[PDB]
């Protein structure tokens, strides 16, 4: 059990306590270079090229120079190494800033300044207003009565509203002063460190008495102390034990599905490479036995048995056929990846003008995975919504206002200008004062609330625990009725610029079941009013007969509910003098603990709020980000399922779900109670909710549903799969009140039990764990912390830009990458397999069919640029057509462009091209090429003929593959051929290409390689046209 | 974050471009124009190749009952054979005399590399220091081999002569030019004698002959312009071949001054000095006489290949046309 001793730095120094310093970086200044263990082992290609470099080093077994393998290998390793270095160096800066944060500590006798690193468990600290909490501390005292404190848990959940916290009663009345804190010695036996944020189990042993502790007395590390001058607490969990850091996952190396596929494709190529080389090695051993040993012209000394001769070339043929997996493929992928990522940054349609922030591809490796997405997990506050909650409409008395009929707000000074009210009739009525209902309506908003004033630098800023009250009180200020300030016994409000101090005599509280609030305020004249406010259902249950506005407001509430506006009914009463005085004695008697204080308070509360007269109803708007409902529908047409994981309340999460149109009137909402019955039913036995189409679960229900010995592990494995199976067959899933770690476990659950590619989008530290867990992590810009942005792969400002990231950049990047991979293998299998066929005509001696200077420059000059441009400038359809037809995105979801079938078809294409490229020149030379004194039929001419036919064929193939023929694309395809035929015409080899037969052989070889392809490509689209083909055909 | 991205066609992915689509109006014709060009080309090559008079004589002497089997076991090193052949049709124009070798892997990796191109280029430093590349024939016993390597050592060294058996039965030797049988670049650029001196004897001082050569490289030919590394026969051999079955140019028979055929049809006898042993590895020596043609040599393969590929394009063109019409 965790034990904490106050003001004792050496109580448990007798390691298990973690110092308050954090460590998120991965590489030190020494263990950075050993990252090669990560680069080499994870990707088998890097190991293969390392084997080649070692293999080509030994002169005994060599056929190609090694300087052409080291330089590209350093580029492949270098670029990835620098990318990880800059990312990790950035993580060092974040840790340094957090660690170097300043605080105050009870050192010996006094409060002396210290950094966040120097904080340790059992350390008493003092925190001022607007200071970050440095560790999980037990609140002891504060600057305001009852040691009452407020915190902004923006990192635990994305909400900004203040959270209410208290301290122990005994500690409140003794630890107010610094001197008593210095000598404070309290022993705490609390729970072990954990990631649960809403629960805390512990007791404070102090003054020979035990006092239980709850979550309402513990301030966590991600909190910000607000609206309180100072507070004191002793650290309990520090550094890595803090619940925020337990709610944080590791930064993994994220790589794309295609990256994993290439590993499996490359494994097969190794098997063929060993089998081809071994088969040719065996043939040489046989050939050396029969023909080689009896060939006097081949004698070379160094008598080697044919078995040894066969052994040596096995490594020779490994080097000859090394480009079956070419290093140029991975050097070129990085160029493709970097270019595709800069198109996200350069996008003017993903650039937010007013905030002046473009998109940023913070990870350049995952471009083609944006075209693979199956699930999107998104935050609510700040991601789907703007986090702005304004007062839109009100049914004052009987009439409905805020209808743009006939604002400057200059008539009142307190008007900040945040409100965008357009109706002018309401403003006229307020100033006119003809109807007293209008004055009382906004007076109630400025009275019945728990909102709190700041009054900092002459600004009348408001802070509230409930955003609804904060919006209503802000609106009341704009309409003259400004809530100036409140003391314990009175509340001061400016009625149209006139100071008026009301002495409140009783403040009714708000509860989840109560669903309302009221307040008894005595006007200065002497009258007593019960200003009430709450939900429509509970309020109407406590009306009286004479109310003639029951029907009019009921219709107004329906109108407000139609446009998804949160509503509250307003009421007032006219308590007499003696009636309250008799009841005040009863109410005061109910304030004591007595037995429970819950039943007594509920009983007296119900009698208080009888016979209420209505003033109207309000309609608050929780603004959605622009283009959110249009984006959610658009991404749904791409068969992308969007789950909303939010740290907010269920009521607000569901309301935004309707506004986003994730939930509709057709959807039937399944709650946590409904799910548990079904999951249990399947356990004791596709789900019936397949037609229900909605699922709203709280973080508490997630723990029970996930249930977080050998048989127990099986139940854990089974229960998780059952929930994921049920949840995935729902149109919308909204998870509310989930911790940052619960956000990630939901992403991980879909990743494991569905093999789906997941995208996590959000803002703030709440979403960093799922941003780090998902295959693609997007950070919405706007938070000054920039914590979700910094941990994200991509980062733009508006949710609506998810359309262009997925349907344009992700869709194209998948097409361009798959096209690049399929061609790059073809052009190298068609190139390196000519040596395989020539082995049968040279004694399996590992002699190459090309000149040495052609083997080096093939992938460098003659076939390099055209595929890079096709991998950067190829578009099947324009951006406008990409967004008009989201159904094109499904092509990448199902992996229809790169597969085992598609990869092996490119090997068959390459194997047949190399077969044709060798055996037509062979036939044309076995008998007679144009033969005279100045003639080919040499080995140089044979190598020139295949190289010329190979360069033209592969460069013509990329022309067929290319669908976006820019001038740069055209120049490179014909420029690559023109460069090959320019280098070998003095800017021997040129001699072959001046003969009619040498050019007739090349023309024949090219056509036999290309014409069957043109037929198949045309035949493929005519009987099996693709979605892109139909759009382009009908374009 | 930063300022607005600048608006350019490349950066906004809106470069002016052309979107080709494989329509029936574009692929159907090329499958017919290609077929219409590959058929006449195939006929043109095929007919011209058949119009070449060529006689090939295999004097390896492996089979018994042949008048050259005595040289397979040369008790006396100088061996001679006489092969009688007849030309039904007289040859016309220039006639090239090749020698053919079969099952002779001149494209072996262990063999193609066995040379010192620097020494052949006429490098004094490399003349006495042949590279390790020609390791097996670097130095004979004490001093370096001038034509180092297995390629130069195993040089074809049979002497072939042609005699015309006239009506009088008296053989008529036919003039055979041994010049101009190598590439112009080979003679004047790639292959050169070592610098300095005027006599080839002095230039090649302190350099032994190859092991298998009977006489040094000094007197490969009496003509000073055809001896040394610039010797035509030596140059033709060192220019390696691509496949085991190959033929190399040996002699030139220029056009006769008179209008009569260069080799009038009749009786001919090949007098060959059997020196090169090839029967150890089942090789077969040959002698080829061919007549020049303006359209290259005699290649029946290409002509047939164009006919096949040219005809298949029509089949694909018709099949694609028929398939389109069904799915139009
Ligand atoms: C007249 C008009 C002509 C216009 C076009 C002409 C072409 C000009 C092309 C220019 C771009 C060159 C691109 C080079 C790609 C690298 C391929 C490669 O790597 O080929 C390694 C050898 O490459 C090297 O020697 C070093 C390359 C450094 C690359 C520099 C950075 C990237 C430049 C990007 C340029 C971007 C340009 C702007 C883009 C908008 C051999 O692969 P490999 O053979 O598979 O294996 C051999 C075998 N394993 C072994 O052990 O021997
Ligand atoms: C024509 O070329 C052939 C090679 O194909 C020559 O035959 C080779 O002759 C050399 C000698 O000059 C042989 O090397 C050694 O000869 C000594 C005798 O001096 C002998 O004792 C060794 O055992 C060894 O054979 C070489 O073996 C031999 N080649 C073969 C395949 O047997 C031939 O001499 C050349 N003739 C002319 C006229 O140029
Ligand atoms: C070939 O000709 C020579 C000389 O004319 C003669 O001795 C020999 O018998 C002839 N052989 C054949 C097979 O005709
Ligand atoms: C063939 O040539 C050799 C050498 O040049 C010569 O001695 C012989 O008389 C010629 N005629 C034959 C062998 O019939
Ligand atoms: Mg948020």
């Amino acid at each position: 059990t965790w034990q904490v001793k106050a003001n004792d730095r050496k109580y448990h120094e007798q390691s298990k306590y973690a110092n308050n310093a954090i460590k998120t970086y991965k590489y030190n200044a020494f263990t950075f270079i050993p990252m090669n263990l990560f680069e080499q082992f994870k990707r088998a290609a890097n190991l293969y090229f390392l084997a080649l470099l070692i293999l080509q080093a030994v002169p005994q077994i060599s056929t190609l120079a090694w300087y052409t393998t080291l330089v590209p290998l350093l580029v492949v390793l270098g670029v990835t190494a620098i990318k990880d270095l800059v990312d990790d160096v950035a993580r060092h800066k974040m840790d340094k800033e957090i660690n170097n944060r300043t605080c105050e500590v009870i050192k010996d006798g006094r409060f002396k300044v210290a950094k966040w690193k120097e904080i340790q468990v059992g350390d008493v600290i003092r925190l001022k207003k607007n200071d970050f909490v440095p560790a999980d501390i037990l609140l002891l005292s504060s600057s305001e009565p009852n040691s009452l404190c407020y915190v902004e848990t923006a990192e635990l959940d994305g909400e900004t509203n203040l959270k209410f916290k208290m301290s122990l009663e005994i500690t409140d009345q003794y630890l107010q002063r610094e001197d008593t804190l210095a000598t404070f010695d309290g022993f705490i036996e609390c729970e072990e460190p954990n990631n649960r944020l809403d629960k805390f189990t512990g007791t404070l042993f102090w003054r020979n008495t035990s006092f239980p502790l709850d979550a309402d007395k513990i301030l966590l590390r991600g909190c910000v102390i607000r609206n309180t001058d100072f507070c004191h607490g002793l650290v309990i969990f520090a550094g890595a034990d803090t619940k925020i850091m337990k709610n944080s996952g590791k930064t993994r190396f994220k790589r794309t599905k295609i990256d994993y596929l290439m590993n499996y494709m490359v494994y097969t190529i190794f098997v063929v490479l060993i089998l081809l080389s071994a088969g040719l090695a065996i043939g040489h051993a046989y050939w050396e036995a029969q023909v080689g040993n009896s060939s006097w012209y081949l004698y070379d000394g160094e008598d080697d048995t044919p078995s040894y001769r066969g052994f040596l070339i096995f490594w020779g043929y490994i080097i000859v056929l090394n480009t079956m997996v070419p290093i140029s493929l991975y050097v070129s992928v990085e160029v493709i990846r970097l270019g595709q990522s800069h198109f996200i940054n350069w996008d003017l349609q993903m650039y937010y003008a007013e905030k002046d922030t473009p998109a940023k591809a913070r990870t350049t490796t995952l471009n083609e995975q944006l075209g693979q997405i199956h699930y999107i997990f998104s935050d609510k506050t700040g991601t789907l919504t703007q986090n702005i909650m304004t007062f839109k409409k009100c049914c004052i008395n009987g009439q409905i206002y805020g209808d743009h009929r006939d604002v400057d707000f200059s008539w009142n000074t307190y008007a900040d200008g945040k409100l965008a009210f357009y109706d002018h009739y309401l403003i006229e009525q307020i100033q006119s004062g003809k109807e007293p209902e209008v004055r009382q309506f906004f007076f109630l908003l400025a009275v019945c609330h728990t909102v709190m004033v700041d009054r900092t630098d002459g600004q009348l800023n408001y802070q509230a625990a409930s955003p609804d009250e904060g919006a209503l009180v802000n609106a009341a200020r704009n309409f003259g009725f400004a809530f100036l300030a409140r003391t314990q016994n009175t509340i001061t409000i400016s009625e149209l610029g006139t100071e008026r101090t009301y002495n409140v005599l009783a403040i009714l509280d708000f509860n989840s079941d109560r669903k309302r609030m009221s307040i008894i305020v005595r006007t200065p004249e002497g009258n007593i009013k019960l200003y009430c406010k709450g939900a429509d259902t509970v309020i109407y249950e406590r009306l009286h007969r004479m109310n003639p506005t029951k029907q009019e407001t009921q219709d107004a509430l329906d109108i407000f509910a139609n446009e998804t506006l949160r509503t509250l009914c307003l009421c007032y009463k006219e308590i007499e003098e003696k009636e309250f005085t008799e009841w005040n004695k009863k109410f005061m008697a109910a304030s004591v603990a007595s037995t429970n204080r819950d039943e007594a308070l509920d009983k007296v509360y119900e009698e208080i709020e009888k016979d209420l007269i209505l003033l109207g109803a309000t309609a608050i708007e929780d603004k959605l980000q622009d283009g959110v409902p249009e984006t959610i529908s658009k991404l749904a047409k791409a068969d992308i399922k969007i789950w909303v994981l939010t740290g907010d309340k269920k009521e607000t999460a569901e309301n935004i779900g309707f506004a986003c149109e994730l939930l509709t009137e057709d959807t039937t909402i399944c709650y946590g109670e409904d799910i548990n019955s079904l999951l249990h039913a399947r356990m004791e036995n596709f789900f019936p909710p397949g037609g229900n189409r909605a699922l709203i679960i709280t973080g508490s229900w997630l723990n029970e549903i996930l249930l977080e010995k050998r048989r127990l592990e099986a139940k854990k494995e089974q229960r998780q799969k059952n929930f994921v199976d049920l949840a995935c067959e729902c149109s919308a899933v909204i998870c509310c009140r989930v911790t940052p770690k619960q956000k990630a476990m939901v992403v991980d659950l879909v990743k494991r039990y569905k093999k789906a590619i997941t995208l996590a989008i959000g803002d703030g530290a709440n979403d960093v764990n799922m941003i780090k867990t998902a295959h693609i992590g997007v950070g919405i810009s706007g938070q000054e912390g920039m914590q979700a942005v910094m941990s994200s792969d991509y980062s733009f400002a508006q949710f609506r830009y998810l359309q262009r990231l997925l349907l344009v950049h992700g869709r194209w990047s998948y097409i361009r990458m798959c096209k690049f991979l399929r061609y790059f293998f073809y052009k190298n299998f068609a190139f390196t397999l000519v040596h395989f066929w020539y082995s049968f005509f040279n004694g399996y001696s590992a002699q190459t069919a090309y000149e040495d200077w052609f083997i080096t420059l093939y992938n460098v000059l003659y076939t390099s640029l055209p595929v890079l441009l096709m991998g950067l400038l190829d578009q099947d359809v324009s951006d406008k057509l990409s967004l008009r037809f989201p159904g094109l995105y499904i092509v990448g979801q199902r992996d229809l462009l790169f597969n085992y079938k598609r990869f092996f078809v490119s090997l068959l294409h390459g194997v047949l091209t190399s077969m044709i490229l060798f055996f037509i020149p062979l036939g044309a030379y076995l008998q007679t090429v144009g033969q005279d004194g100045e003639a080919p039929s040499d080995y140089q001419s044979f190598a020139v003929t295949i190289a010329s036919a190979l360069v033209i064929t592969v460069n013509f193939q990329i022309g067929l593959d290319t669908s976006y023929w820019t001038f740069v694309n055209a120049f490179s395809i014909f420029g690559s051929i023109a460069l090959y035929f320019g280098i070998m015409f003095d800017f021997t080899a040129s001699n072959a290409l001046r003969q009619p037969y040498i050019w007739l052989t090349i023309i024949l070889t090219v056509a036999v390689c290309l014409l069957p392809v043109v037929a198949i490509r045309f035949l493929s689209m005519t009987i099996w046209p693709s979605e892109s083909d139909k759009i382009q055909k009908h374009r | 974050k930063t300022r607005r991205p600048d608006n350019t066609a490349f950066k906004q992915q809106r470069l002016p471009a052309w979107q080709p689509i494989l329509t029936a109006g574009t692929v159907l014709p090329i499958f017919f124009i290609i077929g219409l060009i590959f058929i006449p080309i195939g006929i043109g090559i095929f007919v011209t190749s058949n119009n070449i008079r060529e006689i090939e004589i295999d004097y390896t002497g492996t089979e018994p009952s042949s008048p050259c089997n005595k040289c397979l076991s040369p008790d006396v090193t100088p061996c001679f054979c006489t092969i009688n052949f007849t030309l039904e049709k007289s040859f016309e124009g220039n006639v090239f005399m090749y020698y053919g070798l079969s099952n002779f892997y001149q494209n072996h990796r262990r063999y193609v590399k066995s040379r010192d191109d620097s020494q052949l280029n006429g490098d004094s430093s490399a003349l006495l220091n042949p590279s390790k590349e020609c390791e097996p024939y670097r130095r004979n016993e004490d001093k370096p081999i001038a034509p180092c390597g297995a390629i130069a050592n195993s040089m074809f060294n049979d002497t072939l002569e042609l005699f015309l058996i006239g009506n009088d039965s008296y053989p008529i030797p036919i003039a055979l030019k041994k010049k101009g049988i190598a590439w112009w670049t080979d003679k004047n650029v790639k292959f050169r004698n070592p610098p300095g001196g005027d006599n080839l004897e002095e230039r090649f001082k302190g350099t032994t002959k190859p092991v298998n050569w009977l006489k040094p490289v000094y007197m490969l030919d009496s003509d000073p312009d055809n001896n040394g590394f610039i010797n035509e026969d030596f140059i033709v051999w060192m220019r390696t071949a691509a496949l085991p079955t190959f033929r190399k140019l040996y002699r030139l028979i220029e056009r006769k001054s008179d209008l009569h055929p260069t080799l009038p049809a009749g009786r001919y006898s090949l007098n060959v000095t059997y020196n090169y042993p090839v029967h150890y590895f089942d090789g077969r020596k040959r002698m080829i006489l061919s007549t020049i043609s303006w359209m290259g040599g005699k290649n029946p393969f290409l002509g047939i290949a164009y006919i096949a590929v040219g005809s298949i394009s029509f089949l694909l063109g018709v099949v694609l046309l028929v398939i389109n019409h069904k799915y139009r």
